[PDB]
């Protein structure tokens, strides 16, 4: 009766292979953002409701953002600057188009850095909250790195924040449960579905016109690495997820003629913070449950509040959350890349300083993002020595 | 005759739709938040009831709001248990559409039942359907909701849309656990106004 | 430094579909009577030759009825879906947005009533569809409505189109295999109110799938190593796979529009398929021994039936082989991801009214196929149980 | 005399491509289209356009039957697309679709025809990149016209007009020499996507 499993697994735990991030060319610094961002969109009149953004983004922590909306392309599409006049064709064509070709310029660096070569590729799992498509952003992403026709893809549109932990996890079970695979991870966004005219009318909406910025990561992902040939970074051990307890219609997304809106209803830094250490500690369980501050923490940065209360919560030391706040600070939230970004800050931290391990000396950490649900998704990681 | 809610009149004497019974404002307030340093209100509210509210609740009189709103201290569930007839008037701020309302309303209440081991089949359904009468609505800016107990075994909902006060009930929860959790909600010690609830504890303890 | 032992312990069976469960809206509409209908709803009964041109695509369809969401009542609720290019997105998504995790809902009761376990021991959720978007997302929606434990792992693929089915059972046999003790929902749902709308003389092509498209969802539980004794095991998958067809690029575009979802169809997908088809099975069939092509059963997508004319014609199968995809084009139509799950089911049905010995209608080894935009093939090999209560 | 219908779309005879002073004469038209379950679909009306001393080019295969002109192994298309003279093909949509699937369709029959002749390279591969981010800002709605203009047989001058005007300027130029010998193959080739255009141009060389 009984068969033997007719295309082989793996035997190893999945691994980060290589990374690669990629941005927009144009830099906008959050100190001239206000004065850009209400002149573009008509609002320069609104001298209240401009304090009250300057003051969001005084507090963001962040001191630039990369965007493919420039002057020229928001000037080019009017539709985009208003409030709520009909606008998603027009953003789609921007992000159709930006969003796989983002994803590219990331990919082909984390092939490079994993120094294997493109037709070895079997597997591509892809998130993203800009857009959709069809064909999607995967089948295009495959074309633009002219992958093998046989690319086996999982293509999950409109995740929100968590979509970056969601790739690993998805990348974690096709590596492991086949022999040879090599996953191409990728999350990529581009704030055009998003950009959005201030309005008295949608005090919320600012903190989204503070924060989202533009970016893509794109890890290689694979079980058993060819010895003096592949090089793992970071070792995947454990992957799960949770709804937050009285955490239901936080935040809604309505994708609509007008784009995508917004709506924040329930504090979402109290609601990660309050809930977090429970989840989080089953998660260290099967790797020993090392203490908080023997782990290194890749969380997604979201805003200055959630890390903020999150560092409190945990009482970590300040070094734990300065990967998540180099990257809010040089990128903003860009919604599903971020975390992705911050695990490779966490590895270049290490270097520069010399630590033993990519994990800044940590044996262990967390991958974490959060978004809509409210939905908390965390993987459990191994860091690799560093000499 | 009129006090400003979040800049929103509203009348100091009312009598809920298809009711003959008036009712005092007793206390107000919002629903809202901060997030990354700007302040975000949902809702403006008021809490109505008969007269005699204040008869029922005399032992609070005197007494300092801190006293009353602090948990424990049992004036939360004898405000939600006084037997008079009670409204509240919800005056939506910032707009949203009435599926997630009412499926956040579910939720909140979903909560409470099953922590008090009052969340059965019967209730479950009783939500389901008031998620069913809010998702066909919106719920614009302006927008009036009001909740009106006429028995604490059940809860006449009036909605305009529009903004105007309505004078007709378009929905009736008849659930009993529903209709009280619905109260709880607004007046418990996990009140999601807790500026409407220490309006009223002001109001009741303001009393010789 | 030392390897560990797999943190999360892996399963050793392949995965298997443990239920099946689907689910239509209540309306039901013949094909004889939907040219009148969709014609005067729309406001197009004018249009004599336009009419006659959809006619004769209705006649051809091999279609007997669909199920709709879309009544008389909501289309006349909902002037905008009756347009031709009127903005409409928002009152789309307010249907859809509920219907569609309600359907899977239904769907999913039935899966896990077959299947015979509790809710409690789902641990993931796959979720296709091609109807609208929401965030959170219609997982999201369908583990509430269950009332699922809140750690239930999800991949949710929206916009998907009709090779959606086969994926969500791909994306299946990965996680089950991959953790001991799982149990998935694979979850296909599809509702038309984002893709409805008015015919036109400029968008001749979208007669097509005005004549084709109607609602449905299918739910499998799948799980490697089944409970001996308690679970029973309907199909093992054995081997998941896909290709982008050979000159088939651009044949179809999928515009998320303010007006909706708008198919443009710029190539011949029966040729495509029908043409490329076979290079391709014969790769995939090679782990199961390389059985003839009409000593497998075929669950085949059934998107119209060209392609089950052309495919049957190419591979030189008996009748019988396609009968399962074209009792469910008859009864159902074209139901984009959910389809495919409605045709096993129904291939399995077939057995059993015929005492085959397998459920596959007698086939040890069958194809599990859907296709769509890419132009994208996915390919599943399956083993049918035994025919034995 | 002066035009000719074609698919319902009137086609001028004579025609001076865009900031061209030679004047070509309309040798074929045609359409792109296809059958799906019984219905015929119209993608484009097309008309193939050359200098009138093209029959002087082809004198062998007059009085043959188009049969033998289009049949495959003719060697009649490759003759055709190598005629030392200036070309053009006109291209009026019938069904609107956007830029960036129309300019995508074109990169990937080009290339396929490229790798069929081992000549898909870099260059050629970043020339049809560029041949795409040309059209994926453009709509191309019904009555829209597009271009190609073969004034040497190695560029593609192409001229476009949304609104369904005869567009007067030359808004992107190929300059990739395989590229555009590719083009003239999508249409005159024996994989033409336009088959009526091809035996019409046959027709007339025939003749």
């Amino acid at each position: 009766a009984a068969l033997p499993r007719a295309q082989p697994r793996a035997e190893g735990p999945a691994c980060v292979l290589g990374i690669g991030t990629a941005v927009p060319p144009a830099e906008f610094l959050q100190s001239e953002y206000p004065d850009f961002f209400f002149n573009i969109t008509n609002c320069g009149e609104k001298e209240a409701l401009k304090a009250k953004f300057k003051r969001i983004c005084d507090k963001s922590g962040i001191r630039k953002r990369h965007m493919f909306l420039t002057e020229e392309v928001l000037k080019a599409n009017p539709g985009i600057c208003t409030y709520m006049e009909p606008s998603l064709n027009v953003r789609h064509d921007i992000v159709v188009v930006q969003v796989p070709k983002l994803a590219a310029e990331a990919a082909q660096k984390a092939i490079k850095e994993w120094g294997g070569r493109k037709s070895d590729i079997t597997h591509i799992v892809f998130a993203t909250t800009s857009g959709v498509n069809m064909p999607g952003a995967d089948h295009a992403l495959a074309k633009l790195l002219g992958l093998k026709p046989t690319v086996k893809r999982v293509m999950m549109y409109q995740t929100g924040c968590f979509g970056g932990a969601s790739v690993l996890r998805v990348a974690k079970d096709l590596a492991e449960n086949n022999k040879g695979a090599r996953v191409l991870a990728v999350a990529s966004e581009v704030t055009a579905v998003t950009y959005r005219a201030p309005s008295e009318n949608h005090l919320d909406g600012l903190v989204g016109s503070a924060l989202f910025g533009d970016g893509a990561g794109v890890y290689v992902v694979g079980s058993d690495p060819k010895p003096e040939v592949e090089k793992p970074l970071f070792e995947v051990h454990w992957a799960g997820e949770t709804i937050l307890p009285e955490s239901d219609g936080a935040i809604d997304g309505h994708l609509t003629e007008a784009g995508l809106i917004f709506h924040l209803m329930k504090d979402v830094p109290g609601l990660i913070s309050k809930n977090i250490e429970k989840f989080l500690n089953e998660a260290r369980k099967p790797v020993g449950s090392p203490a908080w501050n023997e782990m290194f923490w890749a969380v997604h940065p979201g805003g200055p509040a959630i890390l903020d209360q999150v560092e409190a919560k945990l009482k970590l030391t300040k070094d734990k959350m300065q990967g998540s706040r180099d990257i809010l600070s040089e990128f903003g939230n860009m919604s599903s890349a971020s975390v992705l970004f911050v695990l490779d800050q966490i590895r270049h931290r290490s270097v520069k300083m010399g630590a033993s391990t990519l994990g800044e000396g940590s044996e262990f950490g967390f991958f974490i993002g959060f978004g809509p649900g409210l939905t908390l998704e965390v993987l459990v990681l191994r860091a690799a020595p560093n000499s | 005759q009129v006090v400003n809610v979040e800049g929103i009149d509203f009348a100091t004497k009312f009598a809920p739709p298809t009711s003959s019974t008036e009712l005092d404002l007793i206390g107000h307030g919002n629903t809202g938040m901060e997030i990354e340093t700007v302040e975000i209100r949902f809702t403006a509210m008021g809490f109505y009831a008969e007269p005699s509210i204040s008869e029922h609740l005399q032992k609070w009189k005197g007494k300092a709001v801190s006293e009353l709103v602090e948990d424990d201290s049992g004036f939360h569930k004898e405000l939600i248990q006084v037997p008079v007839e009670k409204a509240v008037r919800i005056s939506i701020i910032k707009g949203i559409k009435g599926l997630p309302y009412g499926s956040a309303l579910q939720s909140s209440l979903r909560d409470r039942l099953v922590n008090d081991d009052k969340f059965e089949e019967e209730e479950e359904e009783a939500l389901e359907k008031l998620v069913e009468f809010f998702q066909p609505h919106n719920l614009p800016k302006g927008a009036n909701i009001i909740y009106h107990w006429a028995t604490p075994d059940t809860v006449k909902i009036s909605l305009s849309e529009e903004g105007k006060i309505p004078d007709e009930v378009s929905y009736t929860i008849e659930d009993a656990n529903v209709a009280e959790a619905l109260l709880d909600l607004y007046l418990g010690e996990n009140t999601i106004t807790p500026s409407t609830l220490s309006s009223v504890a002001e109001a009741i303890a303001a009393q010789v």
